[PDB]
């Protein structure tokens, strides 16, 4: 009975904002917000996401959950995008971008209710944002002396590891700050900290080697080298065998002589190529390329420990352990191209054999490995996610004064509430509203930390407030009585991170408000 | 299947909030018409809230509870239908945050809302002024108020007239409260055509039933009315009445008897010397004849409701058995008995040149239903005042007063118990806002000014509809029955309080 | 009208955590019977159709498929246990589960999980140190070098189908952990072989190495099938005329060249062939073929051979006769070859088995297993790997604890006593873990029939009231000193167990929302 008009396209779905769409979207976002609102903080919980190909995953991190889910709401995909910015362009703070970007849009509808224009709320929010970055540049309490002194590193990575893997917060950050120093010179690349893991025992057995460990075996009878300093090593892009011709290349034979002779002929020609290099002192050659049969045979005689490592990304990070250099052809291993290794033996870890490549002092390495032991593969993975979170935050404290740092535990956030509102009822006009809201928004970081801590938020929140109006160290007592003090534990979110986040969350949350109509299509 | 937790709560709130969302553009003087399509066939082109929500089946339980709110409210006062829905929503919605965001238990938010309601109700009676339920001019400019915002406004004055001229007509004080049964004593009658003004409130009834026999009086000057239950034909025995005849000339005997009893019956009626005999049941052709020469016109088949209204504008009390037909059962106090033929359709009138019959005329059978409903709203707010001579500052003024006196108090209460209380205040404000919006003016702007002007400068200051500027009520006036402001806030806060008691929803009988 | 996930289930709430616990309990209760000396056994016929019967809790939990995220961790920690240790696999889960069980009361009463997680965290730390604290290190402290490996491979070989033929296998087990260099215990050398038929103990311990009989060529049956000190040539490649693989093109325009190139082929082989003869060998093995002509040759001159030997075999062959693989026939020097004490070609279980027995210079043995069904031989090989692997980790750590519930029961004591000093939330949680450990002694009694209640309760008195090694007298159902009774297991088990078990337990207590994607 009911007609239908103005249609000539194909079978889409247009959600005009003049149909209360902005809120339909706030809803969709509101839903995935609650998922992240309980993952943040040391008191955060994990979620087991089960892959669309069927794989288990457990992670405290936010940018990862979202990644592994099949999001579909356009207004939501936008905030999942911002959680990508954070993980790529910072590795840390991924969780805080969500909670804010969402909370922004939450206290955003309160305004839309009154009558505040879209464009008015946008403007007021940006005005409040730029203003918010300023204070952070000066709300900054200490700043690490850029000391890079191993112990100074542990003061930074420890608060990042807690609230991701809180419990082994130190056994971890210590375990990484030790991997980073082994590669940091004396007057950064994240790749130089390859991480391995294997089922067995618990984390108490986790280690830090001055080089990577490999799974495959040494190939020749050359099992494992000696325990006397220095070992000349030669890497190869080319495979150990008589090269061939990219255009065909078949052996021809006109007379029996050719044959009878070709047989043993190539036999020694291989010995030749092998010999000569074994001679230059080499004794361990890592083969990124294949390895011929006769080839290894002769080398077997020359006690040359081999190690097929086709991983061109592993082989390259390997050379930066010993000092050697990858050699495209075969035969001219200049005494310069070669490198030195202190240890290159085979240890059984958790029951299975693996080949190592470390050093105990001499010949420093620019690629260390963190060997994590664990029992549950699942958990063991979320740990390697934390190791990355820390490393990412270290590579970020570099060159352009990344040391800067402000109070963690939301202590900073509470201050930021008042401080942004300062600008609030200070700016004339109706923008004053949105600017004040933008401030309320920052109450999620504290409140949730308390909420996740089983603390009656209605108590910790006012407490932490009046306790902020010299002493802007007072944060949320994760564990008790009212609040606690940041300083009381040397815990704080560095500026570079928490600042870039606020900027990404404000973009995400703002673009969502700029859309005043949506169009979809059948999939 | 199941949905416990905030999960439940949320969907309930959103559900309820959505209910509002639909008719929010139907509250205000510029309110639009929601032409709805009923399953049975026809349509509903009304903007009268309850009449819309009725024609929309909903799913979510809360949306069902929220929808029936408009009904119970349309049962107390005839007006304030759309308003209760919008308020009932905004209340739940304004609690949403402190409900979960501020983790306040539903018991506490309820303990406060029930408290904030009473205080809020005070502020209503506090700003309400009484009125002369008898002053025709006041009643008119009162009824007129709740006729705006409806298609029937282009004859506003003409409407309040037919409204009062009918409220008062069926009224009957009685004291040993005032009883006004608009329902059973003001049968309306929508007749297609003519002009709107061409409609009057006949003090009597109007039946289209013609006369039982051709040569019968088309109109008795001062007729003697006789109303009766029982039919006018040969009755039969309520037992196993079976006749056996073998006695030849006995067939004629019994077959005659029938004529004989019809005679008797005509006698008993004719006795009290009647001119008009209206029965609810039939009229034997024979009985017609003996009532013809008996000197009276007859009307067969008339509804109980139709008949008992006749017996109030003819005095003629209705009587069953005729051998008991008293003479007190007269037909005194009854003007003419016109039988105007309205466009190929005969009617019959009974005006006197306790119960009237409002006869509406417009421009379609369709357009009339707009009027009828619109009228009902008028005729109901008239009744309200008749039973509560108190009025409230219209233009959403009252709504804003309660917003402040509550807002103030809430802010000065201290304790978690404050947030829910605060919300009731913040909530209330939505009506002057929906008004200002459906006006076109700037909500954030006008409200801040209305609210401020309210905070000190008088409380009878609401927003003007077609204008969009804040005006003082007293000024151009648009007070509404205080009763409406009661219910609207009574049940709205209740609704909210019910749905907030839900923390789980389940499916299966 | 819009959506946010496309019909893909995902539960949350407090119940979510409880679901997961119970879920794990299932997979747990499943293995509870396979525990203790008198432990029940399972028979799984996977959707595969392969029928198996075993007790290696790992092997059972591997055949159960299991897809529940939560409950699937019990499958993981059981696998690791069969790695970093090799035994106890059955128990790591019983406990891991049991803890999650004892966490229910709190989680239900309305307590934070982060608090229960902390509580258990300390509980383990303390319990772990306590084991280290009791890890009776010895060497000649009235224990001897062999009686440690025996006494430990024994108790652990108990409760397995291989039990009533204990002595036979423990003497066999230890002998094979010693067969390899005690400086680098590599399982991959003890290479096992299974032979259809025979008594589940008519199994043979080869001193040198034993392998299949890949000998797939004509001209065999000649070549002696037995030598005392033969000159083993652990060669790596080929020995066929036309070559088994690889080629080139021979183009000739002269009739004579044709017949010429032919005579060359032949001589080309024969030479390399005599090149082997020249090494003066009696046994010629190769991971590649030994063609009809080839094997025919050696057959003529009483030289034995076998082509296409199992790759992982030649490596055990080397380690036995002390040879050293050789790829070409040219530079074949004599320190390359090898020699055993005795070689023979058996007809064990209707299957010919070339075996180089007797090799006082070996670093790798091989052992053939027997049984009346491909399920029992299979269970032996797994019942024995659980032992060999425990002997091995008892050399590297002469630290031992008396199980049979004792170690478990005692670690409860100190843990329960400690909780007194704490009081409050942490008290109950840490005191819970203490009780939760009682599952091993508890279950161990129910499985066998002993009065689980009384024997447990009677143990708690005496054990806490002194006797730090009181467990359960498998014999006269009653408590007793399991250290005195010689029920030893390396501490390396229990320590890994409680570490890794708890891991699972808090990994689960940490999850509040499980989002399963569909597709
Ligand atoms: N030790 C702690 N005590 C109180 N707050 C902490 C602690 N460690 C980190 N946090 C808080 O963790 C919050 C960020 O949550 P997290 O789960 O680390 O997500 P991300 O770091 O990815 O944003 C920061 O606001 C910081 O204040
Ligand atoms: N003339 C008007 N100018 C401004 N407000 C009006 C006017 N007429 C009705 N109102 C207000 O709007 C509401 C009545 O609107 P209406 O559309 O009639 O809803 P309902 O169905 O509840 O009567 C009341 O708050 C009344 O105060
Ligand atoms: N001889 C025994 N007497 C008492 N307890 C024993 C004895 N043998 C093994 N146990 C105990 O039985 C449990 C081992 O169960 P078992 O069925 O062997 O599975 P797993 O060893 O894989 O856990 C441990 O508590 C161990 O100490
Ligand atoms: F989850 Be975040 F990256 F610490
Ligand atoms: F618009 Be209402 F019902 F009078
Ligand atoms: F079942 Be266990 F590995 F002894
Ligand atoms: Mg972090
Ligand atoms: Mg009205
Ligand atoms: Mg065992």
């Amino acid at each position: 009975q009911n007609p239908n008009a103005g249609l000539f396209k194909q079978g889409y779905n247009s959600y005009s904002n003049a149909d209360g769409q902005i809120i339909k979207s706030i809803a969709a976002i509101r839903e995935l917000h609650q998922m992240c609102l309980t993952s943040m903080g040391p008191c955060g919980r994990n979620k087991i996401i089960v892959n669309h190909l069927g794989k288990i995953i457990i992670t405290n991190d936010a940018a990862t959950m979202l990644r592994e889910l099949d999001i579909v709401h356009p207004a939501v995909k936008v905030l999942v995008m911002a959680t990508e910015q954070q993980k790529i362009d910072m590795g840390d703070g991924t969780n805080l971008v969500m909670i804010l970007a969402g909370e922004l849009l939450n206290v955003s509808e309160k305004l839309i209710s009154m009558g505040l224009s879209a464009v008015e709320i946008i403007q007021g929010y940006n005005m409040a944002r730029k203003f918010t970055l300023k204070e952070l540049d000066e709300m900054v309490v200490g700043e690490i002396t850029d000391k890079n002194d191993k112990n100074e590193l542990l003061k930074m990575i420890k608060p990042v590891i807690s609230s991701k893997k809180y419990g082994s917060e130190d056994i971890l950050s210590e375990l990484v700050s030790e991997a980073v120093s082994h590669v940091l010179p004396v007057a950064f690349n994240v790749d130089s900290i390859r991480v391995v893991k294997i089922m067995g025992g618990s984390l108490s057995n986790s280690t830090v080697i001055k080089g990577m460990v490999f799974n495959r075996e040494p190939e020749g009878h050359v099992k494992s080298l000696s325990e006397d300093k220095k070992h000349k090593v030669a890497v190869f892009t080319c495979p150990l065998d008589i090269a061939n011709t990219e255009t065909k290349g078949t052996v021809l034979l006109h007379n029996a002589q050719e044959m009878l002779d070709f047989s043993k002929g190539e036999e020694k020609q291989i010995d030749a190529m092998m010999k000569e290099i074994a001679d230059m002192g080499v004794e361990c050659i890592v083969a990124g390329a294949g390895v011929g049969e006769l080839a290894l045979h002769y080398l077997n005689r020359y006690g040359i420990l081999v190690l097929k490592v086709p991983s061109k990304f592993e082989l390259r990070r390997l050379c930066r352990v010993c000092g050697a250099t990858p050699l495209p052809r075969l035969g001219a291993p200049t005494p310069e191209e070669l490198g030195l290794v202190e240890t290159v033996k085979t240890m059984e870890i958790g029951g299975d054999r693996v080949t190592v490549f470390k050093q105990e002092q001499g010949e420093i390495s620019r690629t260390s490995t963190i060997i994590l032991r664990g029992a549950t593969q699942n958990n063991l993975d979320d740990i390697e996610r934390a190791i990355d979170d820390g490393v990412a935050a270290v590579k970020g404290l570099m060159k352009p004064s990344g040391g800067k740092l402000l109070p963690g535990a939301g202590a900073t956030e509470i201050e930021l509430i008042s401080r942004i509102t300062k600008y609030g009822e200070r700016t004339p006009g109706l923008l004053q509203l949105a600017i004040k809201q933008f401030a309320v928004a920052f109450e999620v970081v504290p409140r949730t930390l308390a909420e996740t801590a089983g603390l009656d938020v209605n108590e910790v929140l006012p407490n932490l407030y009046a306790a902020h109006n010299d002493h802007l160290y007072k944060g949320v007592d994760i564990d008790d009585e009212g609040v606690k003090d940041i300083r009381e534990e040397n815990i704080y979110d560095m500026l570079a991170t928490k600042k870039f986040a606020i900027n990404v969350a404000t973009e995400a949350a703002t673009t969502v408000l700029s859309i005043d109509q949506i169009i979809m299509a059948k999939k | 299947e199941r949905t416990t937790g905030r999960q439940a709560q949320i969907s309930n709130i959103t559900a309820a909030k959505a209910v509002a969302d639909v008719i929010r553009t139907c509250l205000g003087p510029k309110a639009m018409l929601k032409m709805l399509l009923d399953p049975m066939g026809g349509l509903v082109l009304t903007n009268d809230g309850h009449a819309i929500l009725r024609e929309i089946d909903v799913a979510h339980p809360a949306a069902k509870s929220m929808l029936e709110l408009s009904r119970t409210q349309d049962e107390e006062v005839g007006d304030g239908t759309t308003t209760v829905i919008i308020l009932a929503g905004e209340i739940l919605a304004q609690c949403a945050p402190y409900l979960i965001e501020k983790n306040i238990h539903p018991v506490i938010i309820i303990q406060a809302l029930k408290k904030a309601l009473t205080d809020a109700l005070e502020v209503i009676k506090q700003v309400s002024k009484p009125v002369d339920v008898e002053n025709d001019a006041a009643m008119k400019k009162l009824i007129q108020a709740s006729i705006g915002t409806k298609y029937v406004i282009h004859w506003s004055e003409k409407m309040c007239e037919l409204a009062l001229d009918a409220v008062k007509t069926v009224r009957k004080d009685l004291g040993q409260n005032f009883e006004i049964d608009i329902k059973r004593y003001v049968r309306v009658e929508k007749i297609p055509g003519g002009d709107v003004l061409d409609s009057r409130v006949l003090k009597g009834v109007l039946l289209n039933k013609d006369v039982v026999h051709p040569k019968m009086s088309r109109h008795i000057e001062n007729p003697r009315v006789v109303l009766l239950d029982c039919p006018l034909e040969y009755k039969k025995g309520e037992s196993q009445t079976n006749i056996e005849i073998e006695k030849e000339e006995d067939w004629n005997r019994i077959l005659q008897i029938e004529e004989e009893q019809v005679q008797l019956m005509c006698e008993q009626i004719l006795a009290v010397r009647p001119t008009l005999v209206i029965t609810e049941k039939g009229v034997s052709d024979l009985a017609q004849h003996y009532l013809l020469k008996g000197g009276c016109s007859v009307l067969r088949r008339v509804k109980k409701s139709d008949n008992n209204r006749i017996a109030r504008v003819t005095g003629a009390t209705i009587v069953n058995r005729v051998e008991d037909l008293k003479e007190s059962d007269v037909g005194t106090n009854c003007g003419l008995f016109k039988v105007e033929m309205i466009g190929d359709e005969y009617f019959s009138f009974l005006d006197n040149c306790k119960a009237c019959t409002i006869m509406l005329r417009g421009g379609s059978k369709d357009i009339l239903n707009e009027i009828d409903r619109n009228l009902q709203d008028a005729m109901a707010v008239a009744r309200n005042v008749m039973l509560s001579p108190s009025l409230s500052p219209g233009g959403g003024a009252t709504e804003m007063a309660v917003s402040v006196k509550l807002a103030e108090k809430a802010k000065q209460l201290e304790g978690i118990q404050q947030w829910p209380y605060q919300a009731v205040a913040d909530a209330m404000e939505c009506i002057p806002r929906t008004l200002i919006q459906n006006a076109g003016g700037d909500p954030i702007r006008l409200l801040s000014q209305l609210r401020a002007k309210h905070a000190q400068g008088n409380f009878t200051t609401g927003i003007d509809g077609d204008k969009g500027k804040i005006v003082d009520m007293v000024s151009y006036g648009i007070w509404e029955p205080e009763v409406i402001k009661q219910q609207s806030v009574k049940t709205a806060i209740e609704s909210a309080c019910l749905l907030l008691r839900v923390d789980d929803i389940v499916s299966g009988v | 009208i819009v959506v946010l996930k496309e019909g893909t289930d995902a539960s949350q709430g407090k119940g979510q955590i409880i679901s997961n616990i119970n879920a794990c309990v299932a997979v747990q209760e499943a293995l509870k019977p396979t525990l203790g000396p008198l432990g029940s056994d399972i028979l799984i016929v996977t959707s595969n159709q392969k029928t198996t019967i075993s007790n290696d809790g790992a092997t059972i939990l591997k055949l159960l498929d299991v897809v529940h995220p939560a409950a699937k961790t019990l499958v993981d920690i059981s696998r690791a246990q069969d790695a970093e240790v090799g035994d106890g696999t059955t128990s790591v889960t019983i406990l891991a589960g049991e803890l999650m069980k004892e966490a229910k009361p709190f989680l239900e009463e309305g307590i934070s999980s982060h608090l229960i997680m902390k509580g258990y965290r300390k509980a383990v730390s303390l319990a772990v140190e306590k084991i280290n604290e009791l890890a009776v290190d010895i060497t000649s402290e009235k224990s001897s070098g062999r009686e440690l490996l025996e006494r430990c491979a024994r108790t652990a070989m108990s409760s397995k189908l291989i039990h009533n033929n204990a002595d036979f296998f423990v003497k066999m087990c230890v002998d094979a952990v010693l067969s390899l260099d005690r400086n680098d215990l590599d399982d991959k050398l003890i290479g096992i072989k299974k032979i259809p038929g025979g008594a589940m103990e008519e199994s043979l311990f080869i001193n040198g190495v034993a392998f299949k009989k890949t000998f797939s060529y004509a001209g065999f049956e000649q070549q002696p099938k037995k030598f005392n000190n033969p000159k083993i040539l652990s060669l790596n490649v080929e020995l066929e005329l036309k070559a088994e693989k690889d080629n080139a093109e021979v183009r000739v325009e002269h009739v004579e060249d044709y017949q010429a190139i032919v005579d060359a082929e032949w001589q080309l082989i024969f030479e390399k062939l005599r090149q082997v003869e020249e090494t003066g060998a009696n046994i010629v093995l190769s991971k590649l073929p030994i063609g009809d002509l080839a094997t025919q040759f050696f057959a003529d001159r009483n030289i034995f051979c076998a082509g296409r030997v199992s790759a992982d075999d030649m490596n055990r062959v080397i380690q036995a006769v002390g040879g050293s693989i050789q790829s070409t026939t040219s530079d074949i020097k004599p320190e390359h070859l090898g020699t055993c004490a005795l070689f023979e070609e058996m007809q064990i279980g209707s299957e010919r088995y070339n075996l180089f027995q007797g090799c006082p210079q070996a670093k790798t043995c091989t052992l053939l297993l027997r049984g009346g069904a491909e399920q029992v031989i299979a269970e032996v090989e797994r019942s024995l790997h659980d032992a060999i692997m425990i002997v091995k980790r008892a050399l590297q750590n002469k630290l031992i604890v008396a199980g049979g519930g004792a170690t478990e029961m005692e670690v409860s004591k100190c843990l329960r006593d400690y909780s007194k000093t704490i009081a409050g939330k942490q008290q109950m949680i840490i005191n819970a873990f203490a009780k939760a450990l009682e599952v091993i002694p508890r279950q161990l009694c129910e499985n066998a029939g002993f009065d689980a209640i009384e024997i447990l309760n009677k143990l708690r008195l005496a054990h806490s009231k002194g006797e730090k090694w009181y467990g359960v007298v498998f014999e006269t159902e009653n408590i007793g000193d399991n250290f005195a009774k010689f029920v030893w297991e390396p501490a390396l088990v229990k320590i890994n167990a409680l570490n890794s078990a708890t891991e699972a337990t808090n990994l689960i207590l940490s999850v509040d929302e499980t989002i399963t994607n569909k597709g």
